[PDB]
RNA sequence: CUCCGCCGGCACCUUAUGAGAAAUCAAAGUCUUUGGGUUCCGGGGGGAGUAUGGUCGCAAGGCUGAAACUUAAAGGAAUUGACGGAAGUGGUGGAGCGAUUUGUCCUUUGUACACACCGCCCGUCGCUCCUACCGAUUGAAUGGUCCGGUGAAGUGUUCGGAUCGCGGCGACGGCCGACGUCGCGAGAAGUCCAUUGAACCUUAUCAUUUAGAGGAAGGAGAAGUCGUAACAAGGUUUCCGUAGGUGAACCUGCGGAAGGAUCAUUG
RNA sequence: CGCGGUAAUUCCAGCUCCAAUAGCGUAAUUUAAGUUGUUGCAGUUAAAAAGCUCGUAGUUGGACCUUGGGCCGCGACCCCGUUACUUUGAAGAAAUUAGAGUGCUCAAAGCAAGCCAUCGCUCUGGAUACAUUAGCAUGGGAUAACAUCAUAGGA
RNA sequence: UACCUGGUUGAUCCUGCCAGUAGUCAUAUGCUUGUCUCAAAGAUUAAGCCAUGCAUGUGCAAGUAUGAACCAAUGAACUGUGAAACUGCGAAUGGCUCAUUAAAUCAGUUAUAGUUUGUUUGAUGGUAUACUCGGAUAACCGUAGUAAUUCUAGAGCUAAUACGUGCAACAAACCCCGACUUCUGGGAGGGGCGCAUUUAUUAGAUGAUGAUUCAUGAUAACUCGACGGAUCGCACGGCCGCCGGCGACGCAUCAUUCAAAUUUCUGCCCUAUCAACUUUCGAUGGUAGGAUAGGGGCCUACCAUGGUGGUGACGGGUGACGGAGAAUUAGGGUUCGAUUCCGGAGAGGGAGCCUGAGAAACGGCUACCACAUCCAAGGAAGGCAGCAGGCGCGCAAAUUACCCAAUCCUGACACGGGGAGGUAGUGACAAUAAAUAACAAUACCGGG
C-alpha cells in the first residue's frame, strides 16, 4: 500500500454538450473578454462550481422551512454566499442563492477586483500584474488570479512590499537600464 | 489468515482516535489488556497526538520506558497499552492525573482530576459467580477479578474501587433514576438518568435514559455505565456535562464566541 | 489424512459442491485408538490442538467402576466384552469403547459388601452400625446371581480412546434386565 | 299487422367534444393531466422460420428455434404528377400536422413508377470472393469424469532391537578398568496392518481443438444469359394453407382472404 | 449523407478562417434510448393478439362491522390470531459520497489550526447527514394478505 | 442543462434504425508538451518461466563466558565491556496475486447452553542433599571425509531458566475403616484427602440465566500426571545465627483481552436447445459408537426411505474472487468492481505432514507429476502470484536506487531488524493551479 493513494482529487468543470452552438460560444466569448479570461475552462470551472451550489440550494428548498438540515445547511450556505460578496443583506433567503450568475462569481476574482480598485488600466493589466507577484491580499501575496476575494480581505488588496509598484526597489529591466546610463 | 493479526492499518483503526488519513499506512494496534481494542484509547495515542509530550513513536518509547506513566495506580511501559473508559492516568513527575472519560461526540477526553479523586475508578461488574473452592468471586468490564465481593452486588452493577488498597469501597445498584453515561454507540458520552428498563426475553435489552435538559435517548443494557447513586455522579465530568448538543445550538455557540 | 469438513458431502439437493480450499489442519481427524482389552497396558501421549493432551489407549485391563445404588466405586478387572450395540465386530475384537458391555471381576465389590453391610454374598459400637445398616438392606438377586460366578455385568462409561481409560457402572434394574434379554438372545 | 318502451345480439348511419402518422375508429376514445385486472407477443432490413438439438407424427410435416455473415435503409399512411393491353396562377378566406387542396365545380380509378412504362422489377443458369452448414474417414490432437486396478510418501499401529544408559548378584585383577552374569529404561534401521493419498495404467463417456474428399446453402461484387412472375384488371386480379408438376421466374388442383378491379339491385 | 469525370466550397497544397488549448486526435461502457419502457414503449394496416375454448400453478379479486358528539384541554376525558404496510429507536467499519469549520497564496487538497508574540492560552477543532434488503425493538390499524368464521353449542 | 441533429421521398407525415453529439479513478495509441501541486503504474494475454542481489532475525541490571577477546585494575570463584555458542522467542504478521470458487466465498444479522486461544490484564495456588542433586552437550580445541552445500563423521573440555531428578515451610477441616470403651454414643490408631484427570452417586431449597441434571459444594474411587520454583538482578537493613525490600523470569487454574473455528436468517450474473436430481461406494433422517478443540453422515455399524425441484432443483457458461465501492445518472436506472480497506483463497500442479498457542506454512519439510540448476557423473540443490530486475506473451505497464528519519510491527529488546513502509528515479494513467505578454506614444482605421 501507498499512502499517498488515500489522497482525494476531483474534476473542476465539463465540457459542453454542444461544441458548436453560435449563441454559447457568442456568451462564452463575451464573458471572457470581460473578465480577461485565459481560455474557457475557466469559465467552465466557476460554472460548474455554481451548479454545485444551485444543486444543494434547490436541494434544500426542496425541504421543509423547519427541517434542521434546511436551517442549518442554508445557513451555512447563506453564510458562505454572504461571505464571498455573491449575496446583497437583503438578500438574505435561499430563493436568491438560486438567483445567482457566472457574472457573480467572475466579479469577486482578484483580477477584477484589482481593475475596479484602480490598481491596473485593464483587466489584462490586472491579470499580469497579479501573476507578476504585484498584489498582495492582506499580507500575503497572492499570484493566482482566480483568487475569491472575501468581503473582509477586499479593503486590504493591496500592492506588495517586495514589488516596484509597492514600494520596493526597481526590477531588473529598470536598474540595467540605469546601469547602462 | 493462520494466527493472529499484529498490524492495525490506519484506515481500519477506530474513528474516535481521529487519526488522520495520510499520517502512514498503519496505526498503534492495542495490545491485549483490560479493554477491548475497539473501545480502548492506547498509551502512545494519548502521549503524542492528545498531550503532546512525545512527537514520535520514538519519543513515545523514551517516555514510557522512564518510568513516568502509571495507569490505574501502576507504571505501564507498553505504549499500545489498552487504556479505557474511567482508567486513570497519572504522571506524577508533573503531579497530573487524567480520567477517560468520553465527550458527547464519542471521543476518549483526558479529564483532569484532583489527586484525591484519582485513588479510585468506577468499574461496572460483569458477572458474579461461583469460583474455585465455592468462593464467590466478581468480574468486571476491565478485566478485573475481585474475591468475595458483597453479596448485594449483581451484574451491570457499578463498584467503587480503591487503586491504593484494590478493594472495593462502594457500589451502586443499576436501578431506575441512577445516573449514567452511554459508552457505546451513538449516543456515547451523553450522561442522564435512568426512566425505564424494556426487557425482552432472549435478545439485548434497551435502557431508556432522559438527560438533564429533558431530552430522551435509547440504548442497550451492555453500553450503560452508572456513575452515581440518583442524579449526581460519584465522578466529575467533562466541560459538555454529558449534554449533547445538536449542530445548530453548535454554531449558535460558535457565532457567539466569535461575536465576543 | 482425515478431515472432518463439509466440504466433500454432497448438498442437501443432490448437488456437487466443487473445493474452494484445501484441507486446514484445524479439522483433522485421527486414527481410531481402538483399545484392545488385553493385560499389556499401553496408553499414548496425543499432542492435540491448544498444545493440550489426549491418552489414547491401544491396551487396557483394568478400570474404574461404580456400584451406583451402593454409591461405591472399586477399581476392577476387565474381564471379558460381552455386548456392543453398534457392532459385533468390537465385540469378537474384544474392543473397548464407551457403552460397551463388559465382564468385569467382583471380588472388590464382595470385599466392599461384607467390610460395610456384614453379609457375605467385632465391636458393640462396629455390630451396632452394622446391624443400622443390615436393616433396611436389599439387594436385587440379579446382581447376586452374577456374583455368584464372580462377574458384574458392567458399561463403559468412559471414552478409552480419548481418556485413556476404561471406567464405568455396574448395571442394574431395567438396563440390567435388557442386556441380559440381549445377552441370552446372542 | 300497428305503436311505445326494457334487456340481450349481429350490424348500420351521422357527428367530434376525443384519439390517431394518417387511413380511419363511437372505440382504435376516457394517455407526458402517462397506473382497472390478466394472458400471449414485437424491438431496422435480410440471413431465417434457415442450420442444429429436442419433441410429436407412418409420412407429409408440426412445435421449439439460432448464429456466422450482410445491409442503410426496408416498411406504413397520405399528396402531387406520370403511366395503365381501367372506366367514363396569386391574394384573402375555408379544410388539412403537412406535402397539398378549395377557388379552377378532362374526370374517376389503380400503382411497388417519380430518370416517371423506353419505368419498376423476379428467378434459374454462368464467374470472383466471403461466411456458415452437412459430411464418411468408426479423422485426429487436448484436457475432465466413469470403471477397474497398481501405487510413492507421510500419519497411526504390530513386531523388531543396532545401540546407549542406569542400576543388580556374586566374583576376579590393580576408586578405575575388563569379562561372564541379570533386570529396568530409552531407542535407530527394518517390518506388519490400517489410513490419507499424489501419481501411473485401463474401459467408456463428456468438454475442447479440430483436418476433411465430397455435398449443399446464404451474401456481396462485377455483371453475361433465358425469359417476364409481381407492380395498371401487369395483359390468366393478387395473396394464404396444402398437394403434385415444370429450365427458371412459376403452373395447376382443393379450401380460404380483399390486402379487389364490387362498400351498391326492396329487385 | 456524400465529394472526385477539367470552374472540386469536400482530394493534394498555399493563404485565410474556426474549435479546444498545454493539450488535442484515433481505436469497451454510460448517456442520448420513452430504441427494453417499474416510473415509461409497442402489437387493425409500420415488427408484433396464440385458430379456438377449457384448465392447474401464478397474478388479480364487489360491498359490509365504533361511529359520531361534547367537555376539559394540540393530549386527554366523557356520553393466551398472525403478516404485510407505516412510524420511531438501536445498529448498518473506515475510507469513498453529501455536508459543518478552517485563506494549504488560490485550487485539486489536507485535517488542520487560531490568538499583539503568549516560557502560554482557546476544556482548540478533528461536526453532521446518508447507508437498499434481511434481522431487533416502539407506536398505529386505514389499506391489504393468510387463518378461521351456528356442535359459538358460547360463557 | 429533465436537450437532440443529418440520413428512406418529386415533396409530406410516420415507424424505425444507421450516423453524429457528451462522459469514463478507461485502456491503448498518435501528435504535441514551458512552470506548480497531486498521483496510477506487468491486473486484462501467461496463477507463464526466471539469471543476480536483497525481502527475518533477535540481548536486558535481571538464563548460560575462562575466547588462548578488549579496556581498566593487579591474590583473588565470578572486575567491567563482551564476539561466538547453547537456551528463549519470532519467523502463522506483513507483502503479493485473483487461479479455483455461483447460497459457495461474501454482506448485514445471529449463536457457541458446541469449542480452542502463546500473549496482555486481574485474581488464585497448603496434604509430593535441601546451606541446593545428576549426567550430557555447544561454543572452544584438533583429527578428518567429500567436487560440492549453514553437506558431514570421530576425539578432548566445560555451563544453564537446556535436559533429567528430587526434599517440596508447616495446618486445620472433611471422609472411611476401626482396637478398646460403656455404650442410640465416646474413642486410640490406621488409611484417604494439594491441583489437575476420568467415571459414578449426591446437594444445589423455596448464587445465575429467557432457558441447563448450571455455577459451585460433598462423597467414592481412578491416572504408571512433562503441574505444585534446586532460576536470575539491584539494594542490602533489622534483631542476635536468624529474619528482611524492590524487581526479573518461569509453572498451573479461572476470568479478561487478542482471535479463530463452526454456525442462524435473508440476499448473487446469464442459460430450460439443462426437468428431473441425490441415494451401490452418505444421499435424508434415527440409534450406538469412533474421531475432533468442540456441534454435525465428519466417519463407522445397524435401521428407516427419505431430501431438493417451474418460488427453476440438478446441470452448463462466466474473458466470475465477494463486499465497501466506481463510471454515468431529473427521477427511476444501466454498466463496472484484478488493484492499496474488510473478508476469502493460493504460493508451478496435486497430495501429506513436522514444529508450534496458532500452519495442512511453502523466502518449512516429504513424495509424485511438469519444468529446471550445478556435477569431478558418484551425487547435490530447487520454487520472484515479496522488492528490483530479466525472458516470454502481448495493444498494454517504471530503478537490478537510498533509508529505517516518519508510520508501525517484531525480538531477550529504550539499542537490532524491517524491498512492511518511506525517500528519490522513470512516469502527458488521472487530477489542480497557471506563462507564452502588459502599458504608452506616433501612424492608420475608426466610430462616438
Ligand atoms: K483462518
Ligand atoms: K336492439
Ligand atoms: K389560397
Ligand atoms: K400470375
Ligand atoms: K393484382
Ligand atoms: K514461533
Ligand atoms: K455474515
Ligand atoms: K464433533
Ligand atoms: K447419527
Ligand atoms: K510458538
Ligand atoms: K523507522
Ligand atoms: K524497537
Ligand atoms: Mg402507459
Ligand atoms: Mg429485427
Ligand atoms: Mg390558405
Ligand atoms: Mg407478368
Ligand atoms: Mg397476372
Ligand atoms: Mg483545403
Ligand atoms: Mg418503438
Ligand atoms: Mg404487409
Ligand atoms: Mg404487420
Ligand atoms: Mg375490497
Ligand atoms: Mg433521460
Ligand atoms: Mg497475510
Ligand atoms: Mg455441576
Ligand atoms: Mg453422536
Ligand atoms: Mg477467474
Ligand atoms: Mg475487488
Ligand atoms: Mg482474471
Ligand atoms: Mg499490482
Ligand atoms: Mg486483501
Ligand atoms: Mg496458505
Ligand atoms: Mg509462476
Ligand atoms: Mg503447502
Ligand atoms: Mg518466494
Ligand atoms: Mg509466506
Ligand atoms: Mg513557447
Amino acid at each position: 500500500v501507498h499512502v499517498n493513494f488515500y489522497r482525494n482529487y476531483g474534476k473542476t468543470f465539463k465540457k459542453p454538450r454542444r461544441p458548436y452552438e453560435k449563441e454559447r460560444l457568442d456568451a462564452e466569448l463575451k464573458l471572457v473578454g470581460e473578465y480577461g479570461l485565459r481560455c474557457k475552462r475557466e469559465l467552465w470551472r466557476v460554472q460548474y462550481a455554481l451548479s454545485r451550489i444551485r444543486n444543494a440550494a434547490r436541494h434544500l428548498l426542496t425541504l421543509d422551512e423547519k427541517n434542521p438540515r434546511r436551517i442549518f445547511e442554508g445557513a451555512a450556505l447563506l453564510r458562505r454566499m454572504n461571505r464571498y460578496g455573491l449575496l446583497a443583506e437583503g438578500q438574505d433567503k435561499l430563493d436568491y442563492v438560486l438567483a445567482l450568475t457566472a457574472e457573480n462569481f467572475l466579479a469577486r476574482r482578484l483580477q477584477t477586483l484589482v481593475f475596479k480598485a484602480g490598481m491596473a488600466k485593464s483587466i489584462h493589466h490586472a491579470r499580469v500584474l497579479i501573476r507578476q507577484r504585484h498584489i498582495r491580499v492582506g499580507r500575503q501575496i497572492v499570484n493566482v488570479p482566480s483568487f475569491m476575494v472575501r468581503v473582509e480581505s477586499e479593503k486590504h488588496i493591496d500592492f506588495s512590499l517586495t514589488s516596484p509598484f509597492g514600494g520596493g526597489p526597481a526590477g531588473r529591466v529598470k536598474r540595467k537600464n540605469q546601469k547602462k546610463a | 489468515a493462520r494466527g493472529l493479526k499484529k498490524h492495525l492499518k490506519r484506515l481500519n483503526a477506530p474513528s474516535h482516535w481521529m487519526l488522520d488519513k495520510l499520517g502512514g499506512a498503519f496505526a498503534p494496534k492495542p495490545s491485549s489488556g483490560p479493554h477491548k481494542a475497539r473501545e480502548c484509547l492506547p498509551l502512545i495515542l494519548i502521549l503524542r497526538n492528545r498531550l503532546k509530550y512525545a512527537l514520535t513513536y520514538r519519543e513515545v518509547q523514551s517516555i514510557l520506558m522512564q518510568r513516568h506513566i502509571m495507569v490505574d495506580g501502576k507504571v505501564r511501559t507498553d505504549k499500545t497499552y489498552p487504556a479505557g473508559f474511567m482508567d486513570i492516568i497519572s504522571i506524577p513527575k508533573t503531579g497530573e492525573n487524567y480520567r477517560l472519560l468520553y465527550d458527547t461526540k464519542g471521543r476518549f477526553r483526558l479529564h483532569s482530576v484532583r489527586d484525591e479523586d484519582a485513588k479510585f475508578k468506577l468499574c461496572k461488574v460483569r458477572s458474579v459467580q461461583f469460583g474455585q473452592k465455592g468462593i464467590p468471586y466478581l468480574n468486571t468490564y476491565d478485566g478485573r477479578t475481585i474475591r468475595y465481593p458483597d453479596p448485594l452486588i449483581k451484574a451491570n452493577d457499578t463498584i467503587k474501587l480503591d487503586l491504593e488498597t484494590n478493594k472495593i469501597v462502594d457500589f451502586i445498584k443499576f436501578d431506575v433514576g441512577n445516573v449514567v453515561m452511554v459508552t457505546g454507540g451513538r449516543n456515547t458520552g451523553r450522561v442522564g438518568v435512568i426512566k425505564n428498563r424494556e426487557k425482552h426475553k432472549g435478545t439485548f435489552e434497551t435502557i431508556h435514559v432522559e438527560d438533564a435538559q429533558g431530552h430522551q435517548f435509547a440504548t442497550r443494557l451492555g453500553n450503560v455505565f452508572t456513575i452515581g447513586k440518583g442524579t449526581k455522579p460519584w465522578v466529575s465530568l467533562p466541560k459538555g456535562k454529558g449534554i449533547k448538543l445538536t449542530i445548530i445550538e453548535e454554531q449558535r455557540k460558535r457565532d457567539a464566541a466569535a461575536q465576543a | 489424512g482425515i478431515s472432518r469438513d463439509s466440504m466433500h458431502k454432497r448438498r442437501a439437493t443432490g448437488g456437487k459442491q466443487k473445493a474452494w480450499r484445501k484441507k486446514r489442519k484445524y479439522e483433522l481427524g485421527r486414527q481410531p485408538a481402538n483399545t484392545k482389552l488385553s493385560s499389556n497396558k499401553t496408553v499414548r501421549r496425543v499432542r492435540v490442538r491448544g498444545g493440550n493432551v489426549k491418552w489414547r489407549a491401544l491396551r487396557l485391563d483394568t478400570g474404574n467402576f461404580s456400584w451406583g445404588s451402593e454409591a461405591v466405586t472399586r477399581k476392577t478387572r476387565l474381564l471379558d466384552v460381552v455386548y456392543n450395540s453398534s457392532n459385533n465386530e468390537l465385540v469378537r475384537t474384544q474392543t473397548l469403547v464407551k457403552n460397551a458391555i463388559v465382564q468385569v471381576d467382583a471380588a472388590p465389590f464382595k470385599q466392599w459388601y461384607l467390610t460395610h453391610y456384614g453379609v457375605e454374598i467385632k465391636s458393640n459400637n462396629v455390630q451396632r452400625k452394622l446391624e443400622k445398616r443390615q436393616q433396611g438392606r436389599t439387594l436385587d438377586s440379579h446382581i447376586e446371581e452374577q456374583f455368584s460366578g464372580g462377574r458384574l455385568l458392567a458399561c463403559i462409561s468412559s471414552r478409552p480412546g480419548q481418556c485413556g481409560r476404561a471406567d464405568g457402572y455396574i448395571l442394574e434394574g431395567k438396563e440390567l434386565e435388557f442386556y441380559m434379554r440381549k445377552l441370552q438372545k446372542k
